[PDB]
Order: structure tokens, then C-alpha cells, then sequence
């Protein structure tokens, strides 16, 4: 009955995790760009959110920057590539949990929402 | 010799996105490889394999203009994907490779301004190299959503420049371009 | 756009990733059809790693010798160059120029030096978290020599600026470890 | 009983094929670079080679223009990545019994060997 939302332009990402936290009875809503992101968190509310940062069109810091307006206490875990301290940094400081470079494992990303999430 | 700290930095920076864009196919490939669906896999990987062939084939026509701006182009700020394929042999296509290049930057740009950004959007190109009454063909299929198609209604009115639009239908969701060259 | 002349050598040098990664699926494919399914994910880690080190190189703000180290298996030579960055990234750019000048030369030697009916394999090794140097550089080849008297020279009278800590070189490796301030 | 050479710049390229025509009961033969390979056609005569064209140093092409000096008869499959178009070509017109573009089905391959040799 938790809710996650996955965020990547990248569809068999999206397909792939969502076919994962499915395993582990969570609620799994999915956006594949910024816009359908917000509105999805909006209306949704999730707990928490896996967002790919390199979208194309408007990039995860700028929706991280947006998801933080309507709702502060938004859960956040970053995922992205290796190679992009910038914005691993910058969503750091406006509030994002923790992050995942791609490759990550399927396993510990399924614990870190286990984690960060409640019960 | 030594090349230019101009490009030098420019090719860095390319490699850079070809890099993080295998880490995510890489992350396809081992994320349902964990999932055990091995059938799958294969699948991707010769998606990859083909989207690569394209690649190739882009890269030998002897248009480096153009092959160059698709070859990049989801790498730059976009609100639609870009994917291509070049039908038929390769040709030495190198008589057209500026004007293809400027006229699908225009075509770009017109879609830029007209596709909505709440949607996804996705546009095709391909090259017919093998049409036996033109020497050269390019198909545009488009499909999301819109939120100014009246981007287009100029271009659509007065063509191109020397371009043969042959086709230009545009629904609520997709658009059918056909452009002949010769 | 940009210059024509530019626009060409990207095409030219993706044309070698790509070449490369279809190299690498080959490897995913294989072994995938094999049944060897613990075999993939190490080989994919081993990409993963090797990417890891291509990305580090490319943020020490030295685009020359990371261009020459990420270009380098894609031109001719007798021996194929891998290389990692040990420490957290470093803004080493007051070195691009010395260190790119100074692989270049180093690479030359092995060029003549090797053998070319063995496999030569040479690693490269760039430490920044050194607490006596400011950087150094490791080089641990391997493979079979037809002159190893090339380095005689280098080996003699060291090299500019450069402070050649160490130098070995026995029968089918060598061992050369360079430190900069 | 049958000899096979593989020659690939790819280590694990050898070893994957290596491992391949075992199963079928084939001596194996491989080497890295032109020469070493030049050296294992000289000496063991293999009945049919597969030879990578973009090696380091001497690329197929040259290789399998020099193993024809040494034996005429030389059954010579081809493997590289799509887009090698000019050497395909050239290997072809050289002598090259057919080709296969990585990455292949490690199927398929083995069934050109078995079909392009004997018994
Ligand atoms: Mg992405
Ligand atoms: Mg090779």
C-alpha cells in the first residue's frame, strides 16, 4: 500500500523496476517525463520517488527542485550515471535522500526503499 | 602532432553522454538479467545491436553534417526523442549532406516549438537510399501530442526551399512527414 | 554544427566506441548463450569499473591526457593501454599539458621497445591522493621486449621536470613510477 | 581432430569461442596478434580459421593475405562488427569463406564451422 514513483526517460528502467517493487507489494506509479512526474506527485502523493536525473526536456534537479514545492517532505533517491557529481551534489543539498549509478544492483536498491521507507 | 583544446574538449564531452547512455542499456541488460529473463535480454541486446547498425550506416553516406546532428542530438535539450534508420545501401549521399542537415535542423526546431512537454514524445527518421524514382527520401514519423501544430501550418503552406514535400498529415497525436530529394 | 573538420573526427571516434561496445555485447551475448550467467554480471562489473575510471579521467580538468588515454587503443600501437584514476578527483589541469607530453614520450619508447609477436598490455595508474606528491603516475607493463635497450636512455638521464622515482624493468614486465609536484 | 584457429586482439572473445568448439570436439587453436597467429598456421596447419579484422598492429585483412602466401587452401571466417563494410569486402574477395558480425549467435557460428568443414 506504499506508494513509489519511478522517474526516468529510459522506459525498460522504468518497466524494470516497476516489475520490481510489484515483488515487494509496493503501489508503483511511473513517469517518464518532468511534467507527468509533478502531476503524478500531486495528485499521488508517493512516499517515495526513484528519479533519473539526465531526462531530456527538464532534468531531475529541476523537477527534484519542483516535487520539493509541492510536497518539502518529498523521499527522494537519485539514480543516474557515474560521472555527474554535479547534479549528485546539487540534489544533495536541495534534499534528496541518497542516489544510485547506474548500473546499480537490483538488490540494494530494493533495500534502500525499504529503508528509507516506513511501515 | 597535437588536436585543437577546442575539440579536444568537445569529443571528451560527447564520449561523456555515449558513456552514461551504455550504463543505462548496461543497466537494462543486468537488471533483467537478475530478474532472470533471459529471453529478454537477448531482445535488448539486439535492439542495441540494430540501433547501432543505424548508427553505422548514418556514418557512411558521407554526410557527417547530418549524421553528426542526429548522432548527438538526444545529448542536446530536446522535448521529443530522436530515433533513425537509413533504408537501403549506403550511397555517397555527400551531394546533400548540408542541405539535409538544414533543413531537418529547421524541421527540429519546428517540433521544439510545436509538441506539448507534458507528453512523450517520439519522432522517427529514415533514409530511403533505395527509391527507384528519387534519390533520396525522408520519412518523419511523429507521435505524442501537441500543443501548437500551428507551428507547422507555414512550412506546410509554402514547402521548402528545393525540398519535394511530398506528405504531411498531422493528427491529434502523430505526424506523417514524407520528403523527396533528387 | 561546429567545423566541418571537427564534426568528422567525432563521427570517426564514436565510430570506434561503437565498435568497441559491439565488442563488449559480443562478450555479454557469448557467454549469455553459454549458460555462464555469473560470468556476464562480472564481465559487466568489469565495464562498469573500467567506464568508472574513463569518467574520473575525464573530470581532472585534463582533457589532453585523458584524450590521448581514451583515444589511445583506437590508434596504432604494439600494446593495448588501460588505465584507473586511485584517489578522489583533483583539479589537475596545471598538468595536462606536462603529463600529456610526458605518456606521449613514454608510449613512443614502448613502441619501439616491445615485441610484436607477444601481447603486450600496458596499465597506466594516476594517484592524486598521495600525501607526499601532488600526483603521482604508474606504469606497469607487461609483456615481451625486442629493445628493451630504448629506455636505456630515459633510464640514464631521467626526463625534464619529471621526477622518475622508479624504473624496473626485468625479462616481460616493467615497472616505472613517476612523481609530480 | 579437426583444427581450428581463432584469432581475436579480444581476450575474451578467445576464451568464449575456445570454450565453444571444445563441446564439439575440436582442437583448438588461438592466438592474439598477426604474427602469433601467422606462426600457428605455419606450424599446426589449421583446417579453418576465424580471424577478427580490427586487430592491433596487423589487421585481418593483412593477416589473412599472409596466411594465404603459407597455405592457398586456408577455410578463413571472418568475424567484426558491422560497418567494416571495405574489409568484409576485401576479406571476400582474398578468400574469405563467408563472415559473421559480432555479436553473433555463438549458435550459428558453430554451425558454419561444422557445415565449412569436412569430417
Ligand atoms: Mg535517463
Ligand atoms: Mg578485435
Amino acid at each position: 500500500n506504499e506508494k513509489i514513483l519511478i522517474v526516468d526517460d529510459q522506459s525498460g528502467i522504468r518497466i524494470l523496476l516497476n516489475e520490481v517493487f510489484n515483488k515487494e507489494g509496493y503501489q508503483t506509479f511511473q513517469a517518464a517525463n518532468g511534467l507527468q512526474a509533478l502531476d503524478i506527485v500531486t495528485k499521488e502523493r508517493p512516499d517515495l520517488v526513484l528519479l533519473d536525473m539526465k531526462i531530456p526536456g527538464m532534468d531531475g534537479i529541476e523537477i527534484l527542485k519542483r516535487m520539493k514545492v509541492i510536497d518539502e517532505n518529498i523521499r527522494v533517491i537519485i539514480m543516474t550515471a557515474y560521472g555527474e557529481l554535479d547534479m549528485i551534489q546539487e540534489s544533495k543539498e536541495l534534499g534528496a535522500l541518497t542516489h544510485f549509478a547506474k548500473p546499480f544492483d537490483i538488490d540494494e536498491i530494493r533495500d534502500a526503499v525499504k529503508k528509507y521507507l516506513p511501515l | 602532432n597535437i588536436s585543437d583544446t577546442a575539440l579536444t574538449n568537445e569529443l571528451i564531452h560527447l564520449l561523456g553522454h555515449s558513456r552514461h547512455d551504455w550504463m543505462n542499456k548496461l543497466q537494462l541488460i543486468k537488471g533483467n538479467l537478475s530478474l532472470q529473463k533471459y529471453d529478454r535480454v537477448f531482445e535488448m541486446i539486439e535492439e542495441m545491436v540494430i540501433d547501432a547498425k543505424h548508427e553505422s550506416k548514418l556514418s557512411n553516406l558521407k554526410t557527417p553534417h547530418l549524421a553528426f546532428d542526429f548522432l548527438t542530438f538526444n545529448w542536446k535539450t530536446h522535448y521529443m526523442t530522436l530515433e533513425y534508420e537509413v533504408l537501403g545501401e549506403i550511397k555517397d549521399l555527400s551531394a546533400y549532406d548540408q542541405k539535409l542537415a538544414k533543413l531537418m535542423r529547421k524541421l527540429f526546431h519546428l517540433f521544439d516549438q510545436a509538441v506539448s512537454r507534458e507528453s512523450e514524445n517520439h519522432l522517427t527518421v529514415s533514409l530511403q537510399t533505395d527509391h527507384p524514382d528519387r534519390q533520396l527520401i525522408l520519412y518523419l514519423d511523429f507521435h505524442g501530442a501537441f500543443a501548437d501544430p500551428s507551428a507547422f501550418d507555414d512550412i506546410r503552406q509554402n514547402g521548402y526551399e528545393d525540398v519535394d514535400i511530398m506528405r504531411f498529415e498531422i493528427t491529434s497525436h502523430e505526424c506523417l512527414i514524407e520528403i523527396g530529394l533528387d
